[PDB]
DNA sequence: TTTCGGGGGGGCC
DNA sequence: GGCCCCCCCGGC
């Protein structure tokens, strides 16, 4: 946080600023955190009121010049990270994702400095991914298709198939859902799963909410009564 | 084939190579019609080791032409470990072989076991290494050398010898402190084999580390005594005497300074 | 043979059946008799030969017998790192060369020396390729080394300074001709002339492409039960060339210069499966080889056409790149 | 089962569209010893699985149908340990490495060469015991792997072709580097016709007795997927199953949540131009990616849909397909997507 | 032929704290805490080759006397410094019992601490206080952040400056009056611009010098001695024109056998300080030089790279 | 080795044994035979391009100064040996803390191609090479001198190898021709000098390739086009006609010279280009954006040349770039 | 978070 | 004593 709050202070940037605080200055305090550095950064580049803009430079084409910067700091940092561990570049690192974007966008702070969501965003991302492959592979044998193809085209037809009977016919529905699912070695746990990937105009958290308690426990007598195939076994 | 020599018990070899294997790495046989005289520099060229078996170690030892075998003390180990501890086993090589046969025979049944193992190109000199006139010899059981050793490397990684008339001193100078000790020559009639010798021509004061002793104190269990010899501004020479050859074990003392 | 694919079944059995690359198989002839074999540095673009002959110079050097105990070969497929570059490739070079038998020494010259082939080197760390600069020197009277490669920028300075360079030149209708005829005839394959031409064209350079496109060609008229010579046009219709019908309605569309049309054009295009670089080669083919078209309408399609194709050589998305390739061309 | 699975043909005789490809395949099975390794090219969504478990089936009995999937185990450098689902059956393989990212490598070298490298026991079909005939591993998303997996497989294919044969499987050749293009037979899969995809659409409505008011509705879906006969079938089931198994004249074509945002982001794009409005579609932008939906696809989706815009000029379209095109140069060499999704909705936003 | 000579550095290494220059301040405090006594915990601070090791072992000498055998312990890199060794032989050394004049302690020298990992760091805190009424600590290191915040706060810091040309000069001309050295005003200048304020290099350039050719002139020191190559890369980024900016990279650089990746490192880390040019110009630079540095690591590393590199640069300076 | 010396490669069986035999660095060769003939050898650094001759030169220097046996008398490490922080504190430490096994003298420790050891192991090396300075010298050899820590540069002392020298090549080649028995033309030995860019391993490969490339050695003689062959190096006539094509004729003109003169012999577009960049690098031109847009444009068709792409759009571009960029002469 | 390689420090044996 | 495993940096 005083990194981020430090590098995105007008002051240094300034002519006498930069006489003070110096460019080495700058690439030690990214040097400080190199791991975090330029995350907040890029958390942190839209929030400020700039105080170094360009005659005739509007606050959107900075932001436009350091996202371009973010961009290539990216790609170096993925050279860096690599099959060859190219750390002799991570200076130019320092000013590709850090000190060059701030300087851009130098200003004093719009409001109160944000830690970086990037890391929660992934680790949501890596989990329902790891989701999107047991559920692939739990409907491979039925299907023809690839995991993003599942994602893109065949969920939203399983979505159909599964989770509007409940809502149409009551617990009636149970019994058809069932056989859909053992028509594609469908679990429990997978039926939520997929309920829980759709986004937009199709969120089925509220919807499944409403469901009445007594259609879903139902659901569970049924589904735990019957003994269902295994696509894998010994997972 | 050009070379054969048989060991009546395959446990002669692997006790020779096992009295030398953890201090050098890869070693040079160069076999004759006088036996087979092998030897090896460590990585930090600080100790080598000098191997002379005779003819008369072997049931029978046969050798046309003088032969170079290159080899990597780590395989041959692996690969003897391979065999028995009651069966014959024969060196057999070729004319400019590329590869060594170690041949294990067990007479009790009809099980043969042949084992070939690729010569590396070392081409190196022995320089024979022997200076004329030492300045100090001494003789004594490896059993007392291999126990002051290890009860003084505990105190220091360096330990310093003098040789003074009619003493010979060990002295560890570590952190917790400092240990000293001091033999003097004695002969016992009765039993000659515990007897201690030495034969001095000027004062000798040297320093060694105290892993080259560690390492080279496992040749004790091939000989029941050990010499040292001793001289100002050359290597010191600790021999272990075998049935027909011996095992030398040349040491460079640490600068002074 | 009967079981296996052309490319293989046609590999040079010997250094006499390379077609293409005499400048170096000279000299590589010349060291089966002077037995001094320098530190050598194959490098080219695919399909070349390289693979072949090194290992038709194994069999001219060694024989069938003695290759296996004189050969060290390690490809991509094998693990690199520095820690087996400094243990297993310094172990098989500091060791002895395996005794020729009697026959060996009788029948083939057996150089005093082994042949470590690190084929796809372009594929090695740094510092792998830096662990091998004093093995290979140290050892050089009992081993020699062969790196492989297709991009020789990837191999370090010294690395390239201790070996000797031979570059394998492109396979085209002028140079190779002869080994493709020789392939048709033994396969009996019956085309119309003009028909290998026009597929060493469209192989540029790679002659294992085009022995793969006469071999698919042949398979078809097979099949066919017609008995009738093959022709260009199906020739082209299996190596992917875009018909000219629409490559002229390609060059209309960006004449007419409406930003839409070219969008629904390229949309319309791109559900045929077309690749992107046999459109951006015609296309070069078609704009820079014609007069109605003036030096600066030239000089500036020459760089969209660079721009374009190296934006392509990194995997990129076909579609989005086509397009802005045939919106800037339409604005010049 | 979904209509789309139900119906999908399963020889190289109940294919429906691209009779030239289906002779070509038909060709190529029928001396099949010869076979060279295989490369399939072409859109989403056209068949080319279909075609090349046709032309596995014609080469060996139908029994390459019978599938069965099975855990293989690796171990990095690091001693990380690592799981591989594969598909197998008694006469093909099946492997997707790219399913462990960068670790993809350790198949290429462990998992393929232990097959080429070793015959396999056949106690079917055959009196010795000993299969008399090559393996086939398919490859799927080919174009998915890095680069030194691919540099892996060149030796392989041109070491052990007496006894494995490789069918990847592409929808783009760009990735794919040009040794191993070289070394691969192209076979390119054109996208079915919209009347190609109507009769199939049509079959599958007789079949499953989905009443219609006119045939024209089956066109409107043909035009909706874009040569897409996935999507076309899928969505012509969910159509039905709104429609009460019934479609009128005014049934509206359904589309999915993710194209729906994508759509709903490139209005609100065009309407605001800020950096209040880039703050909103960097959300935007993780919740679309949070939820498995490819970087590459929102970029080229975003494209088109900025494109497809009634209110922008030709300066304005150029300048965004330009940008598009840099940005997807700089995803294909990046890692975090999200920096260059958000630098291209900066510069489009200061274009306009 | 098999006899060395003692290198004036060691032979000429200061043995009486009178005898280092430079840094005087601090120089005079260690020298009336050697009058003293009462040694507290030290890190000395600094850059190579101006004399801290010197220091700490001169002042550990002057201090100890005699005892210096039985009350130092000094460790190294060169020397195992793990958690283990930080908690037995270190403590049990500071835990021993030694009988020392009045107002003296026992003295623990860690020589390049900043290479010791946290571990050690974190378990010399306790024993650093336990102990203080016999033992002290004086830490030596190139880089101060290295060393941990807790182990700072417990000593007390000498950062130390780079020698001036007097003070190099002073030391120069007294180590050639005691070798009789023939010399000339212009080579002991060269001298001093090359040592760029490190005393060994000067010594090492003064000793070459005489043993390869004699009286000391500049000719003779150029001849042996190569000016900084970074002096040469600030030149050929400030030229007012490409023409000179591509000579001067093709002739003193490229011809004199200079690798493209120490030219383009040497090209950043110059860039980066060049104080005489605005923050813009050099932020557009260094990503100029970036680019160029990548792509020589790719290994396209050629002459024209280093010319595009050289000319892009021109076009933004403009 | 195996059997005599004739049956290794020239890089190899040409190199110094002496330190007489090496040739273009004399200053260095002067200063470092000075140093060994009145005992003042200090710890030694040789940093220099590939090929210029700085381990012939450590080894002769060794030679010189223990004799034959003086493998048995130096430490010497480098790429192919394990070099870690463990080696250095003890393998290394061993060494110099130990008298010569087999004779008297002082002991020399050579760390070739030190710039792949890590910071750690340099870093641990600085307190071993100053404290057994007494009775130990220590050698260091590199190429990249960012690799290597301040404080090791700052305990040696440094020499440059330059380039080899346009003389010092033609000597050598002379050595090598008289023992050869072979026959090289003074255009030849032009080619050979250019083409070898300071390097003598160049030059050996490429005439034991010429050599090769005679059919009778004996009686024949090494031309610049046997050259020329050999390495598929562009000739200057061709690399001048296609500049002259690119620079007064129109595309199609230019575009059918180019494929012509890289079809008859072969010939690839990156050694072209280099030549172009080489000859015009000496043209005077009236506007600087020439110049400019001429080093761009070419750096930029390299780097895409470097990972492949397509051979004929890469021609096209070059000759774009070219006529592009000369018409800002006007 | 994170793709090798090197070093340390602990746990089985 | 030796493997075997896990954790942590990497620019100047
Ligand atoms: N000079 C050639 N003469 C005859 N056939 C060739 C020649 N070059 C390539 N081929 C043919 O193409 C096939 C493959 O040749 P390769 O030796 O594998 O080429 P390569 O250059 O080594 O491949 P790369 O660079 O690793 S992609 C051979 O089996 C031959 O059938
Ligand atoms: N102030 C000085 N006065 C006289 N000689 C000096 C001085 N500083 C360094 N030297 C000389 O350079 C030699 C080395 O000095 P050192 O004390 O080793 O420098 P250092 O700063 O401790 O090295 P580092 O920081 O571990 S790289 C000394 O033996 C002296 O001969
Ligand atoms: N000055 C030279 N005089 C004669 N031959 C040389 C000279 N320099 C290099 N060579 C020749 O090139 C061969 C290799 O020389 P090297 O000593 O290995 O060069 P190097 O600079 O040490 O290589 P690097 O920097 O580790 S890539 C020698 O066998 C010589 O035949
Ligand atoms: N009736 C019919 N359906 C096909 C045909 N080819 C493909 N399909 C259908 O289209 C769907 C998608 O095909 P697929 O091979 O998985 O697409 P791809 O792998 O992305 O090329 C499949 O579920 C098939 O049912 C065909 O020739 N005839
Ligand atoms: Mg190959
Ligand atoms: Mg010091
Ligand atoms: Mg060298």
């Amino acid at each position: 946080f005083d990194i981020a709050h430090k590098m995105l202070d007008g002051q240094i940037y300034s002519d006498i600023g930069s006489r003070n605080f110096t460019l080495n200055d700058k690439i030690a305090l990214y040097f400080d955190d190199f791991d975090f550095t330029p995350l907040m950064i890029q958390e942190n580049y839209l929030s400020t009121r700039p105080s170094v803009l360009k005659p005739g430079q509007s606050h959107l084409e900075a932001v436009a010049e350091a996202a371009n910067c973010i961009s290539l700091g990216d790609i170096v940092e993925k050279k860096i990270r690599s099959s060859e561990q190219l750390w002799s570049l991570l200076p130019l690192h320092a000013v590709l994702s850090s000190v060059y974007p701030a300087s851009k966008v130098a200003g004093h702070m719009a409001g109160r400095i944000n830690f970086t969501a990037w890391l929660g965003q992934n680790s949501k991302s890596a989990k329902y991914y790891r989701l999107l492959q047991e559920i692939h592979y739990h409907t491979r044998l039925g299907t023809s298709t690839d995991k993003i193809g599942l994602r893109l085209d065949y969920l939203p037809t399983f979505r159909k198939r599964l989770l509007d009977p409940f809502l149409k016919q009551g617990a009636d529905a149970i019994s058809s859902v069932i056989e859909v699912m053992d028509d594609y070695y469908l679990t429990k746990e997978d039926w939520d799963s997929i309920m829980e990937f759709f986004v937009g105009p199709d969120v089925t958290t509220a919807i499944i909410k409403k469901i009445p308690a007594t259609v879903k426990s139902g659901f569970t007598r049924k589904y735990n009564s019957m003994t269902h195939p295994v696509a894998i076994y010994r997972t | 084939s050009m070379l054969e020599a048989k060991f009546e018990e395959a446990s002669l070899f692997k006790r020779i190579i096992d009295g030398f294997k953890d201090c050098v790495q890869l070693v040079n046989f160069q076999c004759k019609e006088d036996g087979i005289i092998a030897q090896a520099v460590d990585d930090s060229r600080v100790l080598l080791v000098s191997l002379e078996i005779g003819v008369e170690a072997f049931q029978e030892y046969r050798c046309d032409h003088p032969v170079t075998l290159g080899m990597d003390l780590t395989s041959l180990s692996k690969i003897l470990r391979c065999g028995n501890n009651t069966d014959t086993l024969t060196l057999i090589a070729d004319n400019t072989p590329d590869s060594i046969i170690l041949l294990f025979e067990d007479t009790k049944k009809d099980r043969i076991a042949e084992y070939s193992l690729k010569l590396m190109d070392i081409d190196a000199d022995f320089l024979k290494i022997e200076e004329l006139q030492y300045d100090s010899t001494l003789s004594l059981p490896s059993s007392e050398f291999s126990k002051i050793v290890r009860d003084l490397s505990q105190l220091s990684d360096s330990i310093n010898i003098m040789i003074t008339k009619e003493t010979i001193k060990f002295v560890a100078d570590g952190d917790i402190g400092s240990g000293s000790v001091i033999i003097k020559p004695f002969v016992d009639m009765e039993h000659p084999e515990t007897s201690i010798k030495l034969e001095m021509d000027q004062p000798v004061d040297l320093t060694f580390g105290a892993k080259y002793l560690l390492d080279i104190i496992k040749g004790s269990s091939l000989s029941d005594r050990v010499g040292i010899r001793l001289s100002s501004e050359a290597p010191a020479l600790f021999q272990f005497d075998l049935k027909s050859g011996f095992l030398q074990f040349f040491l460079a003392p640490k600068f002074n300074d | 043979l009967a079981q296996q694919p052309w490319v293989e079944k046609y590999r040079p059995k010997n250094l006499d059946e390379v077609t293409a690359q005499d400048h170096a198989v000279t000299v590589l002839k010349k060291t089966l008799k002077s037995a001094n074999l320098p530190h050598m540095l194959f490098y080219g673009p695919p399909g070349t030969g390289k693979t072949s002959t090194i290992l038709a110079l194994t069999k001219e050097l060694y024989g069938p017998d003695l290759m296996k105990s004189r050969i060290l070969e390690l490809n991509a497929s094998d693990e690199r790192g520095i820690s087996i570059v400094r243990e297993k490739v310094k172990n098989f070079a500091r060791l002895t060369v395996s005794k020729p038998s009697k026959h060996d020494l009788e029948n083939y010259p057996c150089p005093p020396y082994k042949i470590i082939i690190l084929d796809e080197a372009d594929s090695m760390t740094a510092d792998a390729q830096s662990a091998l600069r004093r093995t290979m020197e140290t050892y050089s009277g009992v081993t020699r080394f062969c790196l492989i490669c297709n991009y020789v920028t990837r191999i370090i300075d010294p690395l390239a300074s201790r070996c000797s360079k031979f570059r394998f030149k492109a396979l085209d209708a002028s140079n190779a001709i002869d080994r493709l005829r020789f392939i048709s005839e033994q396969e009996n394959v019956k085309c119309d002339d003009g028909v290998l031409e026009r597929i060493l064209d469209i192989s540029a350079g790679d002659l294992r492409r085009g022995i793969t496109l006469l071999q698919s060609a042949s398979k078809g008229a097979q099949y066919l039960g017609d008995g009738k010579n093959i022709t260009s046009t199906q020739v082209e219709e299996l190596a992917g060339v875009v018909p000219h019908d629409i490559l002229i309605e390609i060059v209309e569309k960006v004449k007419s210069g409406d930003f839409d049309e070219i969008k629904k054009y390229v949309n319309t295009f791109m559900k045929s499966g077309w690749s992107a670089a046999s459109v951006v080669n015609q296309l070069h083919e078609y704009y820079i080889t014609n007069d109605n078209f003036d030096t600066n309408f030239k000089n500036q399609i020459s760089w969209l056409l660079f721009t374009t194709d190296s934006r392509l050589n990194n995997g990129t998305n076909e579609h989005i790149q086509l397009l802005n390739l045939l919106v800037k061309i339409s604005q010049l | 089962s979904l209509w789309v699975d139900k119906y999908r043909p399963k020889s190289l005789n109940a294919l429906s569209h691209n009779e030239e490809l289906t002779n070509f395949l038909k060709s190529l099975s029928d001396q099949p010893r010869d076979l060279p390794h295989l490369l399939l090219y072409g859109p989403n969504g056209t068949g080319k699985k279909t075609r090349c478990m046709a032309l596995l089936e014609s080469i060996f009995g139908p029994g390459v149908y019978r599938l069965k999937i099975d855990v293989r185990q690796f171990v990095t450098a690091s001693n990380r340990k690592l799981e591989l689902n594969v598909v197998s059956s008694p006469y093909h393989l099946e492997i997707t490495p790219s399913d462990m990212g960068n670790n993809d490598r350790i198949v290429i070298q462990e998992l393929l060469k232990e097959v080429a490298q070793m015959e396999q026991v056949d106690f079917q079909d055959s009196k010795d015991g000993l299969a008399h005939r090559y393996k086939c591993v398919i490859i799927n998303e080919a174009n998915s792997l890095t680069k030194d997996a691919q540099a892996a497989l060149r030796r392989t294919m041109e070491k052990y072709s007496k006894n494995i044969r490789l069918i990847m499987v592409c929808d783009s050749m760009s990735p794919i580097i040009a040794p191993i293009k070289s070394r691969c037979l192209l076979i390119r899969c054109p996208a079915p016709s919209d009347s190609e995809i109507s009769t199939i659409l049509s079959d599958v409505v007789t079949n499953e007795r989905i009443q219609l008011e006119t045939k024209d509705i089956l066109k409107r879906i043909a035009q909706a997927s874009n040569g897409n006969l996935r999507v076309s079938l899928l969505m012509l089931e969910s159509m039905a199953l709104n429609n009460e198994l019934a479609l009128k004249s005014s049934s509206p074509i359904i589309k999915p949540d993710w194209i729906i945002v994508i759509h709903k982001l490139t209005r609100k794009i065009v309407k605001e131009r800020s950096v209040n409005s880039l703050i909103e579609c960097r959300a935007v932008l993780y919740d679309l990616l949070a939820h498995c939906i490819p970087a590459n696809i929102i970029l080229k989706e975003l494209t088109f849909s900025l494109l497809d815009v009634e209110t922008l000029n030709t300066t304005n379209k150029s300048s965004i397909i330009e940008y598009s095109s840099v940005f997807d140069e700089r995803l294909s060499l990046g890692n975090k997507a999200i920096f260059h999704l958000e630098g291209f909705i900066a510069k489009v936003m200061c274009c306009l | 032929t098999l006899s060395l000579q003692l290198p004036w550095v060691e032979k000429y290494r200061p043995q009486v704290l009178s005898d280092i220059v430079g840094n005087k301040e601090t120089i005079d405090r260690l020298q009336q805490i050697a009058k003293d006594g009462n040694m507290p915990h030290m890190i000395i601070s600094g850059m190579p080759g101006i004399g801290k090791t010197t220091s700490v072992h001169c002042l550990a000498h002057e201090l100890l006397g005699r005892s210096y055998a039985d009350g130092v312990l000094e460790l190294n890199a060169s020397d195992d410094r793990g958690i283990d060794v930080v908690r037995n032989q270190i403590k049990h050394f500071a835990q021993k019992k030694l009988h020392l004049p009045p107002g003296k302690h026992k003295i623990v020298i860690l020589d390049e601490a900043d290479s010791m990992t946290a571990g050690a760091q974190q378990a010399l805190r306790r024993t650093m206080e336990l102990y203080s009424n016999s033992t002290r600590f004086a830490f030596a290191c190139n880089q101060s952040n290295k060393i941990i915040e807790p182990l700072q706060s417990r000593c007390a810091i000498l950062r130390y400056s780079k020698l001036s040309d007097e003070d190099v000069l002073k030391r120069l001309l007294q180590i050639i009056k005691l070798e009789d050295v023939k010399y000339t005003n212009d080579g002991l200048e060269a001298i001093i611009f090359t040592a760029e304020g490190d005393m060994r290099q000067a010594i090492n350039n003064l000793q070459s010098t005489v043993a390869g050719h004699g009286l000391v002139n500049a000719d003779n020191v150029f001849k042996i001695v190569d000016s900084p190559h970074p002096l040469i890369v600030k030149k050929m980024l400030l030229a007012s024109n490409l023409e000179d900016s591509i000579q001067i990279l093709r002739t003193d650089l490229w011809k004199k056998g200079y690798s493209s990746i120490d030219i383009v490192t040497t090209s950043f880390r110059v860039t980066k300080n060049l104080a005489q040019v605005k923050e813009s110009v050099r932020l557009e630079m260094i990503k100029e030089i970036g680019l160029t540095h990548m792509r020589i690591l790719e290994g396209v590393g050629t002459y024209l790279q280093l010319a595009s590199m050289l000319a892009k640069i021109h076009k933004l300076n403009n | 080795e195996k059997r005599s010396k004739e049956n290794l490669p020239w890089v190899e069986k040409y190199r110094p044994e002496t330190l007489d035999e090496v040739y273009g660095q004399n200053e260095v060769i002067t200063t470092v035979r000075k140093f060994v003939d009145e005992g003042k050898l200090p710890h030694l650094l040789f940093y220099g391009p590939p090929g210029t001759g700085k381990t012939s030169t450590i080894v002769a220097l060794a030679r010189e100064i223990y004799g034959k046996n003086y493998s048995n008398m130096v430490l010497e490490l480098n790429a192919s040996d394990d070099r870690g922080i463990d080696v250095v504190r003890n393998q290394i430490k061993d060494f110099a803390s130990t008298r010569q096994i087999f004779s008297k003298g002082f002991k020399l420790i050579i760390l070739d191609e030190a710039d792949a050891m890590t910071n750690a192991a340099q870093n641990a090396l600085r307190r071993v090479i100053e404290r057994y300075t007494k009775n130990t010298r220590f050698c260091v050899l590199a190429n990249y001198a960012h690799k290597l820590t301040p404080a090791l540069l700052s305990r040696c002392t440094r020499f440059r190898f330059q380039p080899l020298p346009q003389e010092a090549i033609e000597r050598r080649i002379a050595n090598v021709l008289v023992h050869e028995k072979l026959k090289l033309s003074p255009n030849a030995e032009k080619a050979l000098i250019e083409l070898s860019n300071g390097d003598m391993r160049r030059v050996l490969n490429v005439l034991q390739s010429c050599k090769a490339t005679l059919d009778n050695p004996d009686e024949d003689e090494i031309s610049d086009d046997v050259i020329y062959e050999c390495c598929g190096a562009p000739r200057p006539s061709d690399l001048k006609a296609v500049l002259k094509s690119i620079l007064e004729d129109d595309w199609g003109t230019a575009h059918y010279t180019l494929n012509k003169v890289r079809s008859a012999k072969g010939l690839a577009l990156i050694d072209l280009i280099e030549g172009i960049v080489k000859i015009l690098e000496d043209y005077e031109l009236q506007n600087e954006e020439t110049r400019v847009h001429l080093l761009t444009k070419l750096a930029d068709i390299e780097y895409s040349i470097s990972k492949g792409g397509n051979d004929q759009i890469q021609g096209s571009a070059v000759i774009g770039a070219i006529k592009a960029s000369f018409e800002n002469e006007t």
